[PDB]
């Protein structure tokens, strides 16, 4: 019973710990995707 | 291409800027020609109405 609760607690301490990178590395491709939008609306312009 | 674009939009601007400099001085150098000869042809025309 209390191996549950330490598993519980301990879990998401280890979550929070690494929450910050997940998002740096999910926003670091959406760059990616906005060079080819750039790329369209300089053929647009030209 | 973009850069080729606007190297391409100066070389057609200043091309028009040179034509319409050739067409504005054909029309003033005609013009003036016209008024030239205007008047020598109707100096004649006075002589005679005077000879008259």
């Amino acid at each position: 019973l209390i191996g549950q609760a330490i598993a519980f607690a301990f879990f998401v301490a280890f979550c929070m710990k690494f929450v910050w990178p997940p998002l740096i590395n999910a926003i670091s491709e959406r760059q990616r995707k906005i060079a080819d939008g750039l790329n369209a609306a300089e053929k647009a312009k030209a | 291409d973009l850069a080729d674009a606007q190297a391409q939009v100066k070389q057609e601007l200043d091309a028009a800027k040179a034509q319409a400099a050739q067409l504005i001085e054909q029309a003033n150098r005609r013009a003036a020609q016209l008024i030239e000869e205007a008047r020598t042809q109707a100096a004649a025309e006075g002589e005679r109405i005077r000879q008259q």
